[PDB]
RNA sequence: GAUUAAUAGGGACAGUCGGGGGCGUCAGUAUUCAAUUGUCAGAGGUGAAAUUCUUGGAUUUAUUGAAGACUAACAACUGCGAAAGCAUUCGCCAAGGAUGUUUUCAUUAAUCAGGAACG
């Protein structure tokens, strides 16, 4: 009852999660207004160093403004929680929250918004997009489309190019409307442009002995033994490594199944240490 | 008739009506018309139709863009020369820093400007220090020279190894059966 | 009272910390208005209140 | 009287002379420095200028033009704004091939951001 | 029952000031990438050169699309912030300096071992 929340909340006044307690019994109530009222008494009431429980206040009432709002509501709590908090933050929930409530439109132009916005420090926001678009929008093409857009936006420094590369490679292997082929693309022109850089040929490595084709869930152990042949022949192994990726071969071909393959990969590793 | 103009300082106004009649009887040699204002701080020249040659226009152009520079005048009619023309150096957005600016243009002008006149017979050039702005005059290939020496200046690489590796580019010039390598291993 | 228009101004930046907790110079200002709070808190803690 | 736009792009190492029409889409005629003596150190020289200066010369009085409005330009990004002696020479070259001037206008791109 | 009101305090208010901070907003070029045309023999470097791009058209000429970056000339023997440092329009959020006041508690003050915030 709202006498017992009114209670609990005398004992804990930050406490965020009793806040959408109450507020989400007054949408069993029915009185979205009463929750309005309850929503800015949590955003008044907790305290000034509670961050998380403010944005679980904030992202609870956008829930409301997207489920039984309308457009202006919804935009003005939209530009008072990215004035009161991280515009980026509450950006990318309200487009979590498009993703869950189907609105995928309007989820859209708040996309082209935020990386328009945020795209110019956040690799994330083209990742989350992109993620969007090999799922429900299904237009792979316009997913590396905005790949090279971010190319554009983005500078060529290690970890924004050689991670946004990577990272939408990985969901061109983990979406079955991907096409792990265009990530196999998208890894051999990494490894081309960057040999060397061998945690980078790890995580190809994992990414294939994992589940590349999620159509139907396996991974493919001829490709998988032509790539570990590639990693043998590639200059630059420090004995550390090469004995890690002797190891990886040898759990897949135990995984696998296949014994000639295993001794082969003991034969090799012995050729190999010696030198 | 087509006009160029630019606005000066009352500061440099004074000299450059006690030395302007030197400049308006050199563009009188040169055929081009020239006055100046004076309730607002303007030089207008305008090509008569007795111009004889073309580049008078753009010659006295730069001309008053270095009056404006607040350069010499003799130098500054220097500038009407054939192969004399100037360029400029900004070197305030080049470095950061303003004590770093302040010790790195005093180590341009070096003690007693010693520095800067062993550039100018090193490369045949003219220097000025206006504060942020590097003004220059002379051959081609001794501005893009000097270019190259203020920016390593501002670079903090020593005016000392610079002369050096300019001397080493005289002499290695000057003989004839070196006359095309690579000579770094000599710099 | 004096105290009272400190831990006003305070308060103030307080929330405007809390509106952008990224403000260091505002957490400086912050720093210095509670030294200013404590020492003037005591001093007048000590005549009775 | 016909009027032109003759543009020219003279750095210290290679000189330019671009003639396009008035409004600046058609090219009518483009000569260079290796076009000219095709030495690559006096690929911008005053005589190399001279020489490519007389070729467009007859060939936009051949097209039957006769007077020209230069633009000039330089290496307005990160280099200096000072064209090169190739456009002095050019200039010289091509109002004493003979066509007649009315205004010119040096246009080079400056930028408000460099670094 | 309660002093001079301090030529030390702090505050309050009013007109101000600040390329002071943070956040969002408006431009400005220029660079790169993409497209379109006119291209049409080199271009691009250098002290000379080479690498490189170049009949699929480079370099060039113009027009757009995208991108990030910074804010020229004004710009200083200046200004602001304790310091790193600080230069586009506009707006907000607080704070800070100086001025004045017919404004107050009347020692609250100064210094730094320990320690703590910003590079």
């Amino acid at each position: 009852t709202a006498s017992d929340f009114e209670r609990l909340l005398l004992g804990q006044p930050d406490s965020s999660e009793l806040w959408i307690a109450y507020m989400a019994s007054q949408m069993q109530v029915n009185d979205l207004s009463s929750a309005r009222q309850i929503a800015e008494r949590a955003l008044k009431t907790i305290n000034i160093r509670e961050e998380t429980e403010k944005l679980n206040v904030w992202i609870a009432y956008l829930n409301l403004e997207v489920a039984y709002g309308t457009d202006e509501t919804v935009q003005e709590v939209f530009k008072r929680a990215c004035t009161y908090n991280d515009d980026r933050e509450v950006h990318e929930r309200l487009a979590s929250i498009y993703i869950q409530s189907g609105k995928y439109k309007e989820a859209e132009d708040l996309f082209e918004k935020i990386v328009k916005k945020y795209g110019s420090e956040a690799p994330h926001v083209w990742y989350n997009y992109a993620h969007f678009l090999h799922t429900k929008s299904n237009k792979p093409e316009q997913a590396r489309a905005l790949l090279k857009r971010a190319t554009q936006v983005l500078g060529n420094t290690k970890d924004t190019y050689l991670y946004l590369l990577p990272k939408f490679a990985a969901l061109e292997f983990r979406s079955p409307n991907g096409d792990r082929e265009q990530g196999r693309t998208l890894f051999e022109k990494l490894l081309a442009t960057y040999p060397k850089r061998f945690d980078l040929w790890n995580q190809l490595l994992d990414l294939e002995t994992s589940a590349s084709s999620v159509a139907k869930n396996p991974a493919d152990p001829s490709v998988i033994r032509d790539l570990f042949e590639r990693g043998t022949k590639v200059k630059g192994l420090r004995p550390r490594q090469a004995k890690a990726w002797f190891r990886r071969w040898a759990q897949w071909e135990e995984k696998f199944g296949d014994a000639k393959s295993r001794e082969k990969v003991s034969a090799k590793a012995q050729e190999w240490a010696r030198a | 008739e087509s006009s160029f103009m630019t606005l000066f300082p009352k500061y440099r106004e004074r000299y450059l009506k006690d030395c302007w009649p030197l400049v308006t009887k050199a563009l009188e040699k040169h055929g081009i018309a020239a006055t100046l204002d004076i309730v607002e701080g303007s030089m207008t020249v305008k090509t008569t139709r007795k111009t004889y040659d073309p580049a008078a226009i753009l010659k006295a152009r730069d001309l008053i863009k270095l009056l404006a520079r607040s350069v010499p005048a003799p130098q500054a009619l220097k500038i009407l020369e054939d192969g004399m023309a100037c360029d400029i150096i900004k070197i305030r957005s080049m470095v950061r820093n303003k004590e770093r600016f302040v010790k790195r243009r005093q180590r341009l002008l070096g003690q007693n400007g010693t520095t800067l006149k062993a550039l100018e017979l090193l490369t045949q050039t003219y220097i000025l220090v206006h504060g942020n702005t590097v003004s220059v005059m002379g051959g081609y290939k001794g501005l893009k020279e000097v270019r190259r020496v203020v920016e390593d200046t501002m670079n903090n690489i020593h005016p000392i190894y610079l002369i050096k590796e300019l001397m080493i580019k005289r002499e290695l010039a000057k003989d004839p059966a070196l006359a095309h390598e690579d000579w770094s291993r000599y710099l | 009272e004096d105290l009272y228009f400190l831990i006003k101004k305070a308060v103030a930046v307080r929330k405007h910390l809390e509106r952008n907790r990224k403000d260091k110079d505002s957490k400086f200002r912050l720093i210095l208005i509670e030294s200013r709070i404590h020492r003037l808190a005591r001093y007048y803690k000590t005549v009775g209140v | 009287l016909v009027f032109g736009v003759a543009r020219i792009f003279a750095s210290f190492n290679d000189t330019f002379v671009h003639v396009t029409d008035l409004s600046g889409r058609e090219t009518i005629c483009r000569v260079t420095g290796g076009m000219k003596v095709k030495a690559d150190r006096d690929e911008s020289s005053p005589y190399a200028a001279m020489l490519a200066a007389q070729d467009v010369a007859a060939r936009c009085k051949e097209l039957g033009i006769t007077a020209l409005h230069i633009k000039i330009r330089a290496t307005g990004g990160n280099g200096t704004k000072t064209p090169g002696p190739g456009a002095q020479s050019a200039l010289r070259a091509l109002a004493r091939s003979g066509m007649k001037i009315g205004r010119i206008e040096d246009v080079t791109p400056t930028p408000s951001d460099s670094t």
